């Protein structure tokens, strides 16, 4: 066998990735791919079903599902999770009573044999009102330093205004792509 | 040639008519 | 109001189907072959079926039939004629109706069934248009199923505007054993293959009776024909108020009328058949042919069929004029004849043997039907006048047409 | 067979995945139940080409009853489809949308087919008119409700003759039931 081909795409950029969208439902999750993807903070309605786009950066195409927090769609998070590179979760920091329910999902979610591969990236969204929390507290109150074999980073992001976003797509970056 | 007919030239309307 | 319309085949299997209403189940389609076969070795087989409250009409197809189950009293016209329609569709797109063709343009076709009509309601009707939306080989919609002008595509663009008109005149004569013709009737039919550039607008003028009364040249030889259709581009309105046919012609070969009105002339054909059968011994058969049509016409491919003996065996004809071909498969023989001028006679002297052990049940008297076809003959004697093509742009078109005489049901009782 | 299938479906190639609906269609037209692949095809749903999402739609609406509760994650779709710029794309998904005979699906499609009253292409207000009428047969409290009798009215008398054709169709069906 040889790999000329493939070293040969490799050399201009062969790797493209994947992603995943998790979170509750009105957590920016619609609005975070609508501004990883175009750039814009685009209203959406009620993630009924799911939506499905892919991102180009860095000669990597990862390509992000989007899914509802919704209770209807909450154990609908176990298809998508099928063929699934990566996993993006969308927090609500201003929503002290929904945090609870997140931290719960968030366990529920990484307790399964099958999502195991799949490296931490949890979102502060809602990163605009006083009432978020910072990158420390949010991970403290969900537990994310107790996620055992798990590679977890904090990231605050703002729905409105979108910074972070660059800095999370480097960390993801990073995390999975082991090259110069 | 074919059977059936040969095809022939039609007018546009009756000329007599007016 | 047929709940869903499938095509099936002639071993019970459905080769498709698509389901429109869903008030029936899909699993009636298995008792509808049960029924058929008990209607037909009951002889109260119909077209619409009806399996408890729910009503499977079928049709007979080249090879499959097409089953429209229904629950409510929905239109049966309406239900025959989208048949009808999707049986045109089919035709159109595949030049096959068989098997084969079912099974190997799915895609395409679910999509065309699709599009065809949607909650048992036709939508879709136009070949022309469904082609140009879907293709087994996609865009927006055409604007012309939008705009009012359905029936010609704009927009078209050919090097010369020739137009192939089809004068195709059928003569059924019903002539009884006793030797009188009970139904005679001639069936015109004015189709024309239009191709040109854009969408022109056809005016339609010929030589018929009602016009030339109405303009007060109802003194030469004018055609009243009984019953005349017009086609789907033809204006109605016109036809109405004058009896003017102003249409915009379609893109191809379309029948735009077709005369329908009872004949009084004389037979084209008369033909004396003699059977001079003996009890199980020999059969005699004095076929005389006599032409009355004019002698300036020739029937080309004329195949006067004779039915034969049912068990007749070791036949000799003694014929002058024709070939005569004995077809097991037809049970019976046909004056094949190359061309026939007008006022030939032809004379036939068949001869053969019957079995010795007579038939246990009798086979009838099938009539004896001619296949002559003699073109360039205008029997009713219609003339047209003249073909209004009218184009925005502007261009002189070449019109051509040919006036062409078969025989339809000259069917003759036999004696 | 059940397995490659459903192994090819849940890949990111575009020529396997026709090859994979060809082969489920010819399976299902063939006479196979292939509603237990239909949550696996629900994933493979968005799809740029013309020719998949009329497959799809035309096996989640053969697979619709028959797995009621896995056709809940088609709406978000359904909802994205009904903007489509190409008129015939939003015509199929109103058709699709009739087509489905589930309680709880007509509901979240009522904006939709509201949406979808006021389309100016004929063919669009005609697959709107018989979406409206398919809603009303499946539920006519659902459609009284939705107010569509002031739309179908004022339908007649509007442009699209064809469509006028089909809304007054709608209206005598609507009435006759
Ligand atoms: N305006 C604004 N909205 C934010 C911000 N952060 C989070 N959001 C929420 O993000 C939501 C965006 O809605 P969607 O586009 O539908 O995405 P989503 O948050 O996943 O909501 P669902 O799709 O229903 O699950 C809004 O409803 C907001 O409640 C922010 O900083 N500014
Ligand atoms: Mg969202």
């Amino acid at each position: 066998g040889n790999i000329f081909a493939n070293l040969f795409k490799g050399l201009f950029g062969k790797k493209e990735m994947r992603i995943l969208m998790v979170g509750l439902d009105a957590a920016g999750k619609t609005t975070i791919l609508y501004k990883l993807k175009l750039g814009e903070i685009v209203t959406t309605i009620p993630t009924i079903g799911f939506n499905v786009e892919t991102v180009e950066y860095k000669n990597i195409s990862f390509t992000v599902w989007d899914v509802g927090g919704q209770d209807k769609i909450r154990p609908l998070w176990r298809h998508y999770f099928q063929n699934t590179q990566g996993l993006i979760f969308v927090v609500d920091s201003n929503d002290r009573e929904r945090v609870n329910e997140a931290r719960e999902e968030l366990m529920r979610m990484l307790a399964e044999d099958e999502l195991r591969d799949a490296v931490l990236l949890v979102f502060a969204n809602k990163q605009d009102l006083p009432n978020a929390m910072n990158a420390a507290e949010i991970t403290d109150k969900l537990g994310l330093h107790s996620l055992r074999h798990r590679n977890w980073y904090i990231q605050a992001t703002c729905a409105t205004s979108g910074d972070g976003l660059y800095e999370g797509l480097d960390w993801l970056s990073n995390q999975l792509r082991n090259q110069k | 040639d074919r059977k059936g007919g040969s095809y022939s030239q039609a007018a546009g309307s009756d000329s007599a008519q007016s | 109001s047929a709940s869903a319309v499938y095509v099936l085949d002639l071993k019970g299997k459905v080769l498709i189907c698509r389901n429109y209403r869903g008030d029936v189940d899909m699993s009636e389609v298995e008792h509808f072959m049960p029924i058929l076969m008990e209607k037909e070795e009951e002889g109260m087989l119909s077209p619409i079926l009806a399996h408890g409250g729910v009503r499977f009409m079928w049709i007979k197809h080249n090879n499959l039939y097409l089953v429209a189950t229904s629950k409510k009293n929905a239109c049966v016209s309406l239900v025959f004629s989208f048949l009808y329609k999707v049986v045109q569709v089919f035709s159109e797109y595949f030049k096959e109706l068989e098997e084969e063709s079912i099974r190997d343009n799915f895609v395409i076709i679910y999509e065309l069934l699709d599009e065809l009509m949607d909650f048992g309601y036709p939508q879709t009707t136009d070949s022309k248009i469904l082609q140009e939306y879907i293709t087994q080989e996609a865009p927006r919609p055409p604007a012309t199923v939008t705009n009012a002008v359905s029936w010609r595509s704009e927009g078209i663009k050919y090097r010369k505007n020739e137009v192939f008109l089809d004068v195709i005149e059928a003569v059924n004569l019903l002539v009884s054993a006793n030797g009188n013709v009970l139904r005679s009737e001639i069936v015109g039919s004015i189709k024309m293959r239009v191709f040109l550039s854009g969408m022109p607008e056809l005016r339609l003028g010929l030589n018929d009776k009602v016009l030339f009364d109405n303009t007060g040249r109802g003194k030469s030889k004018s055609v009243e024909l009984e019953d005349v259709k017009f086609h789907q581009c033809v204006r109605l309105s016109r036809f109405e108020n004058d009896r003017t046919i102003s249409f915009i012609p379609p893109d191809g070969e379309f029948e735009l009328m077709s005369y329908r009105l009872n004949t009084h002339v004389k037979p084209l054909i008369w033909i004396e058949s003699v059977i001079e059968k003996h009890s199980h011994s020999r059969i005699e058969y004095m076929v005389k042919a006599k032409s009355q049509f004019k002698r300036r016409s020739t029937a080309n491919n004329v195949e006067i069929h004779i039915p034969v003996p049912n068990d007749a065996d070791s036949p000799k004809f003694k014929t002058t004029v024709g070939s005569v071909k004995w077809v097991p498969e037809n049970s019976e023989i046909v004056w094949s004849v190359k061309s026939f001028p007008g006022g030939k006679e032809y004379l036939m002297r068949a001869h053969f043997g019957l079995p010795s052990v007579e038939a246990e049940d009798k086979e009838g008297k099938p009539p004896i039907s001619v296949k002559f076809e003699i073109p360039y003959f205008t029997t009713s004697g219609i003339q047209v006048r003249y073909l209004k093509i009218i184009e925005k742009s502007g261009y002189q078109a070449l019109p051509w047409v040919r006036y062409i005489t078969q025989n339809g049901d000259y069917q003759l009782r036999t004696q | 067979e059940i397995f490659e299938l459903k192994a090819e479906l849940n890949s990111d190639k575009k020529e396997k995945k026709k090859e994979a609906v060809k082969k489920v269609i010819a399976s299902m037209t063939v006479g196979k139940d292939v509603s237990a692949l239909f949550p696996d095809v629900v994933n493979c749903m968005q799809t740029d080409n013309l020719e998949l999402k009329k497959l799809v739609y035309l096996y989640l609406m053969n697979y619709a009853k028959s797995q009621p509760d896995m056709a809940i994650m088609a709406v978000n779709t359904f909802v994205k489809d009904c903007e489509d710029p190409n008129p015939l794309i939003r015509a199929l998904a109103v058709r699709t949308m009739g087509c489905i005979r589930v309680d709880k699906i007509t509901e979240y499609l009522c904006e939709p087919l509201r949406k979808c009253l006021k389309d100016e292409d004929p063919y669009v207000r005609k697959t709107a008119a018989v979406c409206v009428a398919k809603l009303h047969d499946i539920n006519a409290q659902l459609v009284e409700d939705q107010g569509f009798l002031d739309t179908l009215k004022d339908l007649i008398s509007d442009s699209n003759p064809m469509v006028v054709a089909n809304a007054v169709a709608a209206l005598s069906e609507i009435a006759e039931s």
